[PDB]
Order: C-alpha cells, then structure tokens, then sequence
C-alpha cells in the first residue's frame, strides 16, 4: 500500500516502463537485463565473428613465434616485430586439402609465396627469367587440378573427337591432345599443337591468315577446329573469331587457363598478365579465390584496390587479411601502409582479445607500428590477464614475446595484490 | 524487482549490482555463475549508476542515489565497509564515474539539481570536493570520464570528461591548471534529455569518440579531429521510434552497445565504409 | 519447402503462391484460415514473383519462372486454365507486375537476360509483345509500375514504370505517344545488385516516392520533388550488415515492409521530421 | 614423351624446380642449355650427391 513514490519518481524521471540497460565491461562481455540472474544480470559474453579451428592449438601459436624475430621500439621496451619469415604456405599444413580455404590460402601461396632457384647459377637475365616461369607453372599446374573434374568428365560426352581435342588443350595437356590427333586421322593438328608450346610468329601468321580466309565462301568447318587455330594466334579472345563465347558453359577460371597457357599477347610481367583476363571477363561474386587474383592483378594499387575491395570484403577473413598484408609487408612482395597495417591488424587481434586466446592477442599486437597504441595495447592486454598467461599456457610467452620485466611484475603484484582481500 | 545498472569489477569477478529498492548487491561471478555476497542498504531512494574503482586502491565500489547521497564502500578482509560519504548536493544523483587511474583517486558525481561534484582522495579518510554549481539547466544524467592519454615524472594531464543533461547540451570539461573545471564545450544537437554519455576509450588511436542517447530517441557519434582546437561534428547513428537509456562502449571493436527503445539491446559497428550498422539485437 | 513470393487477391480473398518446386498454388482466405484451391505446375524452373489483375477482367493471375516462360492463367467459372503464354526471354524473367487497371491490360515482366516485355491485351487469344532488348547491363530483378496518374474522354497517361537490376542502375521508363518505351533516366546510389523496386503508389499527393533495396544491405527512398521535376534525390533508410531482399508499400501511411537481412522483416514510417525510423520487427 | 604428366609429378613430390626445366624442355633455348650443361660440369666436383635422376634430366637438356 506504499509504492507511490515509484510513480512519482518514476514520473519525475521521465523513467518509462520500458528501460532497460547494456554495458560491456573490461573482460569484454556485456550484461543485458533479463529475469535469467540472481538479480538480473544476463551476463553474455561477445561473440568471435572468427572460425578456423587451429586458432586454438598452442602448437600453431607457438611454432608460429619461432618463425619471428622480436625487438624492443625505438621509444620503450615493448616489443615490436623486427623480422618474420612468414608464408601462406606455412598455413597449409594445419588445413585439410578440401575446402576453398585450402585453395585461397595454397593459391596465394603461389601468387605471393616466393619461388627461388634451388641450385647457385647467378645470370639474372635467366634466375629472373626462371622464376618467372617456375611462378607461371605452379599457377597453371593448379588450376588443372581444379577445372579437373569439370572438362575432365565433359570429355565423356562427346561423339566429336575434333572438339575432344580441343578440351584436352585446355587441360594444358598436349600430349594426350596430340595422341588423339593421330589417331583419328587428323594428323595436320598433331602438328600445330607442337607449336602450340612456343611462340614462332610463322605459325601465329599461319593460323591467323588463315582464319580470315575461312569465313569467306567456306564452310562446314568444325567450329572445333577454328578454335584450335585460334589457340595458335596468339590472343584467342580478342580474336578475329573470338573464343569470348565460351562463357556460356566454361567456369570463368578454365578460360583463364587460357589466356595464361596460349594468352601470351605481350612477353611481359606475369601479374598484369592476368589484369588482362580480367579487362574482358566479369568474375564469380562472394568468390575469395577470385578477389586474390584482382589482389594480385593490381599490382601497384593494392592497398588502394584491398581498401576498395574490402568495402563488399565478407569473402576475405579478417583473419586472412591480416596474414596477407604481413606477408606482403615482410617480404617485400608489396606496397602497404603503415595505417592500413594496424587499421587491420586491430581488426585482427581483437578477435582473439574476444576469443579468450591472449597469447594470439598479443602476439599479434606486437606488429603494431604506433608504439604507443602498442604499448597501450600490451599494458591493458596483460594487466588484465596475467594469470592466464601464466603457469600452462605453456609456460614463457611473455618471455617469449620479449615483453616488459617491469610489466610482468608491475602487473602480476597487482593482481595478487587484490585477491589479497578477496581471499 | 528492477535493476537500474549494474557493472562488473575490474579482474571480471565481482559484480556490484543496485535497483529501485535501494539496496547495492554485489555477487561474484566465479565461472558464469552468480553468487550474492553483500547487501549493503544505506540510500533512502532508489540507487541509479554504480562504479567500481581501479584495484590499485584495494577494492572499491562507490553508488549514488535519489536520495541525494553518494556512498563509497571500501573492504578490509570480506569487511565490506563505508569508508566515506557525500551529501553535497540538493538532489538526486543520476551518475557516478571514477576517473583514469593515472589522475589518481577521483570520483565524478553529477546531480538532478544541475551541479556536479569531484571526489578527490588525500591520505586517509578525507576528502574535498571541488565542485561546478549550475553547470547543466534542469540538471545532469550522465557523466563520462575522458581518456587518460599522456602528454621530473608522472606528467600533468588535460583531465577532461563530458556529461550530458536535461538541458539538451552534453557539456565536455576541463581542469584548468590552477585547481578548478572550465566547462570546455557545449554539444547540441539533441532536441530532449540527455540520457546517458559514453566517452568511447582512444584503442591508442588519436581520434577520441563520444557517444550519446537521449529522449528523441537518437544516437550521435560525436568525432572531433582536434588539432588543439575543438571541432566536434555529430553524426546520426539511429533515431528508433522511443527513448534510448544507456550507452557503454565495447573495449576493441568500438562497438556500440545500445540500451533503449524496445525492451531491447542493439550492437553496433561503424563500417569501413563510414556509415553505423547493427552488428546483432541482444536477448 | 521454401516459398518465393505471395500475393494476395484484390478483395482478399485468394492468395496466390510459388516456390522453388516450380508449383503456383492459390489457396483462398476466408475468415483467418487457409484453404488451397489450385496447384498450376507449368514451369521447368522454380517460380519466381507471381501477381494477380484487377478484377476488371475475370479473374487473372500472372506467374514468371526460371524457365524463362510467363504463364498467365484465366478463371471461367472455377476453370483455372492457362489463356495465353509468352516465352519471348532467353533466361530467367525474375520478376511481374500489372500496370494500372487504366492503361488497360499490361503486364511488365524483366528478364536475367537483361531484357524487358511488355504484354498489352488485344480482344481475344492474341498478346503482343513490345519489348526492350538490353535494358539493363547483367539483368533485371524488379519491375514496378508508376502510379496511375491523370492528365473526347479516357486521357492520355504518362505510362511509366522503374526497374532495377543486377548493373546497380534503377532505371525509370516511358512509353513514346508512337509505340515505344525509351528509359526516361538511370538511378545511381547502389553499389550492388538492385533486389526489388517498389513505385510507392501516390496517396493523390503529386510528391512521387520510390524505394529500392539491393546486396549493398541499403533501403533509398528515391523522390520526385514536383512533377516534371526531371530530378530523382535518393535517401538512405538504413544499411544492414546483409542483403535486403524485397520491399513492399503498405497502402496509406506510406509504411514501407523491408524483407531482407536477418530473416526478419521490419516496418519504416517516414516520421514529421523527414527522418525514416523503424515502428516495428516482424516475428 | 610425356611432359604433362611427368610436371604432375615434379610439382606433387616438392620437386618443384623440375617442372619449370620440363617446360622448356619441348624447345630449344641456349640460355637453359648452357645453364644445364654449364651446371653439370660443376657437378662432378667434390658433391657427386644428387640423384643420378635429377642429373639424367638434366642431361636432356645439355643437347
């Protein structure tokens, strides 16, 4: 018969029926009210938007230091990275050879992973030359092995062995496009194809003053073995008799093969190379596979297409993001910023702040180039989490990571220091 | 029956806790379970905001009220005891924060009258209270501590932190270097009560945010590119069709956790893109 | 197992519907409950949008598919048979639509091909198809009629109809006074696939709405200030962090139904300050 | 004969280097000849240790 001034002061307040409250708190979890608490406190904690299982296995984290090299700012002494032989392909191993991630990540392996001779020849004219090629293989050699199933099973239905051919050049495979010239009786093509490997421009002018003079009066001709001429010219869709028509039933990627196996338009560099497929073809939308290639297209303006690209970006992992603009970074492979760099490297290490994994947290943090963010960032990291850095995390990342004597102290005490009166 | 707000400790174990009823419970949550451990009554009205100091002054819990008082309870080996008190204003006392660490012990208390107060620690069991008559119209909801950004050892900082009101404007404020505050700014843009101002903290970066929610049912994402001078712009996050009640900022992904309008909780991510997005609806 | 789109009738009666599993049923709503009435398979794909004609003429009911064909299915006292069909698109024809009941009998349909047809009604059995080869560049998804607005007797109408497409252009059309339709203009401001286009129908007001939703996640409403104005100025409703997949306008306070995001569905009413806020969550 | 299938190979077993040689294998090119020839030479120094394999190709490609 009292509860007057919860009208009053409800009123006075402006305090409607429906208030409610949200707040995060420093272990990064929020605490909405619902009637689920001792006082009601629905205590949910926030949701890693991150899914790649080997996040979770120290071996990956722990191997993954070993491949870096750690060294105090120039302004403190927290650590900073100084030197990491980082990779995709170190990546690999811990996936399994099936899903598109084993694809993204073993293609950019390609794409950017360095090649190197094995030997010690040292003519740059060639060693430049070499792996140069060695890059093209390795990248076609692949797609091969994903247009497999695709032409290979398309070979099954066709009474046509003109056009038989035809598909086992795209498979990049001219000797079982050859043996099947021969045997059937379509010899002359045997031939061809042998040039095929190799730019001659006899046969270039061969096929193509030909193929001009075959839309005249004559006909009958397969549709086949034009596109076989065609593959000789030398640019097969900006051709005289174009292959664009393809498109209809070929995945974009198997004409890619093309244009990379018999597309040598220019003897130029590889990377603008494939800008060029693209200048004539759309790409799959939502496909991570395909962005890479666009990363590794625009060769100069990466950051400048990364940034542009990461505007409809829910195909690159955050994850991934980061790793490649590392990898780019200390490798030299290409030109990223110092802001664009942390801008993704908070990204990054903030999914593992949210997945509870401190030892990713920092360890990431440290290749951050603002010492004082860095700072900023591994005093709160720590001074929060000490104990669950301690004991059986495996016993000496901190140590490992070069981090602070005074800090580890400084924030250790601290915390003993409290349960000091909770105990 | 309800619970105003409640915030969790600093180690993320203890969680202090006050509603309409005037009691301040502070469970303890040791692996997603709660367990009460104290009720510690002394308010003749509801108790609004509560805050938990650093733990580099033992363990501190300090909750202001309606009833024009706010109490600072300090703990000794599980006494959990009040240490202080302070009844300097006419009013209620909608909010309470403790400043950074760095500028010492120093608790920021605005009340319904429209002053607001600071608490700052000397010694033993005294403290003064240096505070700002009139400095909101109808009166002060909310109030924001600055980041504790660095500019002989243990440098002077320009100890700044906002607070909004009923009179629209979210003033921020300053120490000036003599002893006082100097109400830096005034922000308007909201058309009705200020309800709650959170001072998103700078993850290292220089771009200092702030956020507020008030009665119009609009969220403003205050960005200002201080080159030494103030030149704060507003930008709009969501207007939903009922008042907004509380703001608290995430600790990494500047995400904006929204209390208000449907019963409803509302996360938020300013995308690379520039403009404000709801991440998830929280129940 | 998943329906595409459903119509009801004009007096509410029938319901028409379609899915994937390329079967159109019209069920009828009689006080509340369902009741199927008709199963009309006749299409080699899934059917996509579906849409019923003014009561004018019989009783009519248009569906497109996948399958590249348009079926138009008559009622001749429960006979539901099909009165005419037209495969004039070379892929999918992903959306329908009727044209005011004054400009006679015109049903508009896009197709994936990046066309447009254009079925008048000529007496008997016989549809002629005026249609617009290369509209958009990749394809078209949504197609919306322009409200029938006025100007011997049975005035002359300025026939036009929007559509957005897979190019991220909302082009808007005008049927020429000789034969044709020419795009009057383009509509830029999506950076993605235009899901669905949806001419608000005038409340009598000359004020000329247009919303759209597309990939981007981003709901602009499109408006003509005056008439003639030749000017279009979108503005954001509001950005999600995923598609939007359709859009429909309630009949008389301009309310809009956003469909798309979290497989929810949401309710915008443009509020006395110009400002677009959502009333309400559709589950 | 059978390039194709024989580079399959180099690449499946992290003998990389070899596919490239395969490749130019099918033409002639003397910038490769000498690099393959001039090679050998230096190759029955002190280290005669490297599979008889490796060197056989190679060879093919000495002329």
């Amino acid at each position: 018969d009292e509860i007057d001034n919860a009208k009053l002061i409800m009123k006075e307040r402006r305090f409607t029926a429906s208030y409610t409250f949200a707040k995060f708190s420093t272990g990064s979890m929020l605490l909405t009210k619902d009637i689920v608490g001792k006082s009601g406190v629905s205590i949910k904690r926030l949701p890693t938007e991150l899914q790649r299982k080997f996040l979770f296995d120290d071996v990956y984290l722990d191997k993954e230091i070993e491949k870096v090299t750690i060294e105090a700012r120039k302004s403190n002494p927290y650590p900073q990275i100084s030197e990491s032989s980082l990779l995709f392909k170190d990546a690999l191993d811990y996936m399994e050879k099936t899903s598109s991630d084993y694809n993204l990540w073993k293609l950019s392996s390609i794409l950017f992973d360095p090649v190197s001779y094995p030997y010690k020849t040292d003519n740059d004219q060639v060693k430049m030359a070499l792996l140069k090629k060695e890059r093209h293989c390795r990248l076609t050699s692949w797609i091969v092995s994903q247009i497999g199933p695709e032409i290979e099973e398309k070979i099954r239905n066709s009474s046509n062995e003109i056009e038989q051919i035809f598909l086992y050049l795209l498979l990049n495979d001219v000797v079982r496009a050859s043996k099947l010239a021969i045997e059937s009786k379509n010899g002359h093509l045997s031939v061809l194809i042998s040039y095929l490997g190799s730019n001659d421009p006899r046969i270039r002018d061969l096929a193509e003053l030909q193929l001009q003079k075959w839309s005249t009066g004559g006909c009958s001709i397969d549709k086949n073995i034009s596109k076989i001429y065609k593959l000789l010219s030398g640019s097969p869709f900006e051709g005289l008799f174009s292959l664009k028509e393809l498109e209809s039933e070929f995945s974009w990627l198997c004409l890619l093969n093309l244009t990379l196996c018999y597309g040598q338009i220019d003897e130029y560099s590889l990377e603008s190379l494939v800008q060029s497929h693209l200048d004539k073809f759309s790409l799959p939308y939502d496909d991570p596979i395909g962005v890479i290639f666009q990363l590794y297209a625009a060769n100069e303006n990466t950051e400048k297409l990364y940034k542009e690209v990461r505007q409809r970006t829910n195909a690159l992992d955050v994850q991934f993001c980061w790793y490649l603009i590392q990898t780019l970074r200390f490798n030299g492979t290409r030109v990223f910023s110092k802001e664009t760099s942390d801008e993704a490297t908070f990204a990054f290490a903030a999914q593992l702040e949210f997945a509870q994994l401190h030892g990713h947290s920092l360890f990431v943090s440290c290749f951050l180039n603002d010492d004082k963010a860095a700072e900023d960032t591994i005093k709160r990291l720590v001074m929060r989490e000490i104990t669950l850095l301690r004991a059986s995390t495996n016993d000496h990342i901190l140590n490992r990571l070069k981090i602070p004597s005074q800090l580890i102290f400084n924030a250790q005490a601290l915390k003993d220091r409290y349960e000091g009166n909770y105990l | 029956d309800m619970i105003h707000d409640a915030q969790m400790d600093y180690y993320g174990t203890r969680l202090a806790t006050c509603s309409s009823d005037r009691s301040v419970k502070i469970f303890d949550v040791r692996n997603g379970g709660q367990i009460l451990i104290a009720d510690l009554r002394g308010h003749e009205g509801p108790v609004w905001q509560v805050a938990w100091a650093h733990p580099m002054y033992g363990n501190i819990l300090a909750s202001c009220s309606y009833d024009r008082k706010v109490i600072i309870w300090r703990e000794e080996n599980g006494t959990w005891e009040k240490s202080h008190e302070h009844a300097g204003h006419d009013s209620s006392v909608n909010s309470v924060c403790w400043a950074p660490h760095d500028y010492g012990l120093i608790l920021a208390c605005g009340s319904s009258d429209g002053a607001i107060s600071l608490l700052t620690y000397t010694g033993e069991g005294q403290w003064e209270v240096k505070k700002i008559n009139n400095a909101h119209t109808i009166g002060c909801n909310a109030v924001s501590w600055a980041p504790a950004v660095v500019p002989g050892q243990k440098p002077n900082y320009i100890k700044r932190f906002a607070s909004g009101g009923c009179d629209n404007l979210i003033k921020l404020w300053k120490e000036e270097e003599d002893g006082q505050w100097k109400e830096e700014q005034k922000l308007e843009a909201h058309s009705d009560w200020v309800r709650d101002v959170a001072w998103a903290p700078s993850i290292g970066l220089p771009t200092s945010t702030i956020a507020s929610c008030s009665q119009d049912g609009r969220v403003f994402i205050w960005t200002c590119d201080d080159a030494s001078s103030n030149t704060w712009s507003p930008k709009l996050l969501h207007k939903f069709n009922d008042v907004v009640w509380h703001v608290s900022w995430s600790i990494t992904a500047n995400i904006l956790a929204v209390s208000g309008g449907d019963n409803k909780v509302t996360l938020w991510k300013e995308s690379v893109d520039g403009q404000w997005v709801c991440i998830s609806d929280v129940n």
